[PDB]
RNA sequence: AUGAGGUGGCAAGAAAUGGGCUACAUUUUCUACCCCAGAAAAUUUAGC
């Protein structure tokens, strides 16, 4: 899909309150999910099948990410335990992952 | 006449105590 | 800092326009879609 | 290895299974759901590994029955509102001062909202024992504070840091208001 | 493509997956229906895509999965029909059917259906050429004195249309604590909203936010602005207008209360009089607004 | 559970105490949202459950908003609004009801809430300083 | 945080630093960003300043 | 000495062309009102 259909046929894979009318810090939520992608593609490499989803509930910080079943479930297990601490200690909030393992990368179409 | 009630104080956590008092245990599932 | 505000009174996303945009078209900013 | 939907009886508990907000899971979600336009002679995307069902702040750790159960066990939390308080006529006449106070609901490591400390006081003047000279020295003391229409008096509070001493400081405006109203100085002879 | 063992699963699992709705969202599994199926999951699956498509669906697995598996012939591989060898077997079927119906005929608003629909309800491509036949032999059948069976087959080949002067909204006629019959409406032009209050019986007054017309507009264009409306349709001195109106200049608010006035005069006139006002261009709202 | 369940079950300790409560008029929940249909979902959870709860409430939704800007390339934020005005309850079902609703927040949706507290007369103003 | 001119006893009683100090105070009475304890050092500050002038 | 100083000087002139800023009025200007009053005095370039 193309970037017109974002609001259409595509959804947002961030979602957190501070782009609303009144609401404040969204350029900080934006830099939190740019290192937050960043970091997931850094430390998961060639697991994610599909970008992340970065949902937010007051402090909570869930990352739904869709990864692969190529790698051995204890290093899924280690990696997961790894990550949720060190960006619980980064961001200083409750950090938590929510892996969805696929057996291959889902295809939509072709381009 | 109005009879203003007494507040009622709860500790921090007690309304996510009756939540979960309120569901069962996941048997088809394995432990969270 | 204070000192000179002080001597004074004696007389939206903070990233650059691209890398908004490749957040923006990929759908990675929350509400931005395209009119 | 097999999904624990085929698992799940038709007459299950559906709360247990999602006590609370969790991610969509399509080896728990007990659904044939699928989400996504259809490619031409094609069909929408099945719900394993489908990133927009995941996408979507589901509602399925709130159900009819979920919610019903919760609010059952939550009624031992509330009191009753005084019965003798059948309706505002007698709400603005045993309680007159309205204090208006503001909270946010924001998702971010960080609590404080400036907006917060705001805190409005209203009043009806007709409540306030005021002869006619103190009514009119309240009125055009106050200014457009005061609404001739709906004879209420209006301090909006938020010098202050907290909603507290914000409260406190609107009350404190209230009171040397009405007694500096009930007060004759000489240059009040000189009407 | 998908096998009906395929579908047969995919039948099986919707069922369970209704009565797991069902109990779901507490109502009965039995009477639970596709509506409240629809409910339920857009509830459980809030959804802001525009494209109702795009947003999550829950249906009979046959409303998706598509089907054009159509077998022209058995094991013994005899084909069904005796047309088959000409390859297009549906399409010759009908030409001879309708051949018989004129040999019998001579020994005794609407569209003809467009190219692709034929294609469809045949199922079989066809070219331009032959569908000009088909539609040539339909016109000639219809020539003829047809029966009522003849005229039933015909139409099976004629689809409907639509017309534009119902669509306009008549508003209902309310009555106020005198018991005078009245009716409202409301008009827009540029930035100027008006709302207007049309008496059956009047004097011809017209109150503009309680000022006399006269004086709350000026100018003469704005007056003959509102005169238009009643001049049309003559009935000027026969009515009394009580209007509100709001932003805008003197022109933009001049038309709006037009507009305004001619949907709530519509009321009171015949259906030829409202279909005349249509066409003078009253009943219209004006889209030309200040671009970027 | 179909026989393995919970004897019994403890409940959160709930104390009366002695102080009065405070009474509030009228609780305003303004909710904002980008979806539409999120925000009909959390009305209809909202409601339900100040209806179990006994709150009387009301639903209206205030006008939505758009705020467009340009890089041309056009881009676009809608703001949707939705306003559930409670009457007439306490101090502590108004506390439960907003810890509810609020832990029950789906993504992307703000909250506003004004509480309209009632309060007497301060004992310096029923009459004048002689 | 909004009666600020007790911190203003040894300065000027009369004088335009009354007026110009008054004045301060009454900008910093209206702060709510700040604490009483960054008021109270800033009006020291403004204290030190004149006295070594 | 590509460091730190001091003593004097330096503060341009002319065109042809390119661009830009101001005022340019009687269908105008000033006052009251926001429109029924009183006083003044040739090439091009875009655009539908
Ligand atoms: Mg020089």
């Amino acid at each position: 899909h193309a970037p017109h259909y974002i609001a259409h046929r595509k959804g947002w894979l961030s979602l957190h309150t501070g782009n609303l009318d009144g609401e404040d810090h969204a350029a900080e939520r934006t830099v939190e999910d740019v290192f937050l992608r960043k970091f997931m593609w850094g430390t998961f490499p060639g697991c994610l099948a599909d970008q992340l989803v970065l949902k937010r509930r007051g402090n909570q910080l869930e990352i739904c990410a869709v990864v692969l079943r190529q790698l051995s479930p204890h290093k899924y297990y280690f990696l997961v335990g790894y990550s949720e601490t060190l960006l619980s200690y980064f961001y200083k909030c409750p950090v938590r992952l929510h892996l969805q393992t696929v057996p291959s990368k889902v295809v939509y179409k072709y381009l | 006449e109005v009879v203003i009630p007494k507040k009622k104080t709860w500790d921090k956590v007690a309304v996510l105590q009756a939540l979960a008092s309120t569901v069962n245990r996941d048997t088809t599932a394995v432990p969270y | 800092a204070d000192e000179r505000l002080r001597i004074n009174s004696l007389r939206r996303w903070r990233l650059s326009r691209i890398v908004f945009r490749h957040l923006a078209d990929h759908g990675q900013l929350s509400g931005i879609q395209r009119a | 290895l097999p999904p624990r939907t085929e698992k799940m009886a038709v007459d299950q508990d559906w709360p247990s299974v999602y006590p609370v907000a969790a991610p969509f899971k399509p080896s728990a979600v007990p659904l044939p759901v699928r989400m996504g336009y259809p490619v031409k002679k094609g069909v929408p995307m099945a719900k394993e590994g489908n990133l927009e069902l995941l996408k979507i702040p589901n509602f399925l750790h709130l159900t009819p029955v979920a919610i019903k159960k919760h609010c059952e066990a939550l009624k031992d939390f509330c009191t009753e509102w005084p019965a003798a308080l059948d309706s505002d006529e007698k709400c603005e006449k045993h309680f007159p001062i309205e204090i208006d106070s503001t909270d946010y609901v924001s998702s971010g490591p960080s609590v404080r909202n400036p907006r917060a400390r705001v805190v409005v006081l209203r009043v009806k003047l007709s409540s306030l024992n005021l002869d006619d000279h103190a009514k009119k020295k309240l009125i055009k003391l106050v200014g457009e504070r005061y609404c001739k229409t709906t004879d209420v008096l209006t301090i909006k509070t938020d010098r202050c840091p907290l909603r507290r001493q914000n409260y406190d400081y609107a009350v404190y405006l209230l009171t040397v208001l009405y007694h500096e109203s009930w007060n004759t100085e000489e240059w009040e002879k000189s009407k | 493509t998908y096998t009906e063992d395929f579908i047969k699963k995919q039948i099986e699992e919707f069922n369970i997956g209704k009565r797991h709705l069902a109990n779901m969202m507490g109502e009965d599994p039995e009477t639970f229906t596709q509506e409240d199926i629809d409910r339920a999951i857009a509830y459980l699956f809030p959804s802001g895509l525009f494209e109702k498509r795009a947003r999550p669906v829950m249906k009979h697995p046959e409303q998706i999965f598509p089907r054009q598996r159509a077998i022209q012939w058995g094991e013994d591989g005899r084909p069904f029909h005796y047309l088959f060898y000409t390859g297009k077997q549906s399409y010759y079927s009908l030409m001879h059917d309708v051949y018989g119906m004129l040999l019998n005929l001579e020994k005794h608003g609407s569209r003809w259906l467009i190219k692709e629909e034929l294609e469809e309800m045949l199922v079989e491509k066809l070219s331009d050429l032959d569908y000009m036949q088909f539609i040539r032999l339909l016109e000639k059948l219809l020539t003829s004195q047809c029966g009522a069976a003849e005229e039933e087959f015909v139409q099976r080949f004629r689809r409907s249309v639509t017309l534009e002067s119902k669509k306009q909204l008549i508003e209902p006629v309310q009555y106020d604590e005198q018991g005078m019959a009245f009716s409202k409406s409301e008009g827009k032009r540029k930035t100027a909203k008006a709302e207007a209050i049309v008496y059956k019986h009047g004097s011809g007054r017209i109150k503009v936010n309680g000022i006399d017309y006269q004086l709350y507009f000026p100018i003469t264009q704005d007056r003959e602005q509102l005169m238009f409306p009643f001049h049309f349709v003559d009935r000027l001195g026969k009515h009394d207008v009580t209007c509100t109106v709001s932003g805008g200049g003197r022109s933009a608010q001049a038309g709006a209360i037009r507009l305004a006035m001619a949907k709530a005069l519509c009321s009171f006139v015949t259906e030829d009089e409202v279909e005349w006002m249509r066409q003078a261009g009253l009943l219209t709202t004006d889209p030309r607004v200040r671009e970027r | 559970l179909h026989v393995d369940v919970p004897k019994d079950l403890t409940k959160p300790v709930v104390t009366i105490s002695d102080e009065p409560d405070i009474l509030y008029k009228r609780l305003s929940v303004l909710v904002k949202g980008h979806d539409k249909a999120v925000l009909d979902s959390y009305e209809y959870f909202a409601v339900l459950a100040a209806k179990e709860l006994g709150i009387s409430i009301k639903v209206h939704e205030p006008p939505r908003k758009i705020e467009r800007f340009t890089l041309r390339v056009q881009y676009e934020m809608r703001t949707l609004y939705r306003c559930l005005e409670l009457e007439h309850l306490t101090g502590s079902t108004a506390d439960v009801y907003l810890e509810y609703i609020q832990r029950n927040l789906p993504e992307g949706v703000a909250m506003e809430v004004t509480k309209t507290q009632l309060e007497q007369l301060p004992e310096h103003i029923k009459e004048p300083i002689w | 945080h909004i009666f600020l001119e007790k911190h203003l006893e040894s300065f000027p009683k009369q004088g335009p630093i009354r007026h110009f100090m008054e004045l301060v105070t009454c900008g910093l009475s209206k702060n709510p960003y700040l604490s009483v304890k960054q008021k109270v050092e800033h009006i020291e500050w403004f204290r030190n300043y004149f006295n070594e002038k």
